[PDB]
């Protein structure tokens, strides 16, 4: 539908494919396979979006004014909460960083 | 020495009372998750929005750096799904995928090469 200055792809990543991740404080944590909820258990999945490596904005972002700027599409991260387990075996909900967007950035020349 | 095309703001959102789900419907977002034991777990998010009802006529607010001669642009927010305990239109409580804002991106609305 919408046309962005940068091309991106998104996918449901399984905990197995993202077993360790960095948390807010800068530490490494282990992401669990399942989250306990009353009535059962849910599987942990993450929805990540990154710059498209098979796309059209590898050279620069779309529509930028080439007369005054250079551009670059870069994947950016954001914090998402997940049931993790730190280096001391403590199970808890922490905010880990995962890929959430592919944004444009201007540079001179 | 680089610069954003769209100025965003990041922070904790403690006021998200509703959200759109996977199916496009609107659900209510609970403030607390009853965690097993003593104190309930607090439900809040971390989101990134645009720093962008303004004088009439005026407007014309595009993305920084897009060729205004070829394009009509606009910074819009982008979503990602997170799982959250929510209540649907009929009252059923449960865990659903909801859209929260995780970026402010530039959108090209119309035109091209000095049409």
């Amino acid at each position: 539908g919408e046309l962005s200055v940068c091309d991106s792809i998104s996918e449901w990543v399984t905990a197995a494919d993202k077993k360790t991740a960095v948390d807010m404080s800068g530490g490494t944590v282990t992401v669990l396979e399942k989250v306990p909820v009353s009535k059962g258990q849910l599987k942990q999945y993450f929805y990540e979006t990154k710059c498209n490596p098979m796309g059209y904005t590898k050279e620069g972002c779309r529509g930028i004014d080439k007369r005054h700027w250079n551009s670059q599409c870069r994947t950016t991260q954001s914090y998402v909460r997940a049931l993790t387990m730190d280096s001391k075996k403590r199970i808890g909900w922490r905010f880990i960083r995962i890929d959430t967007s592919c944004v444009c950035t201007l540079t001179i020349k | 020495g680089e610069l954003a095309v769209c100025d965003a703001v990041s922070g904790w959102v403690t006021d998200r009372r509703t959200a759109v789900d996977l199916r496009g419907r609107e659900v209510e977002v609970l403030g607390e998750v009853p965690a097993a034991g003593g104190s309930p777990l607090r439900q809040y998010f971390f989101e990134t929005r645009c720093k962008a009802e303004g004088g009439p006529g005026a407007g014309g607010g595009g993305c920084r750096g897009v060729d205004r001669r070829h394009w009509v642009s606009e910074c819009k927010a982008k979503q990602s799904y997170v799982r959250a305990l929510t209540a649907d239109a009929q009252g059923r409580v449960g865990w659903r995928w909801i859209r929260i804002d995780t970026a402010c991106v530039c959108t090209l609305l119309s035109r091209t090469g000095r049409a």
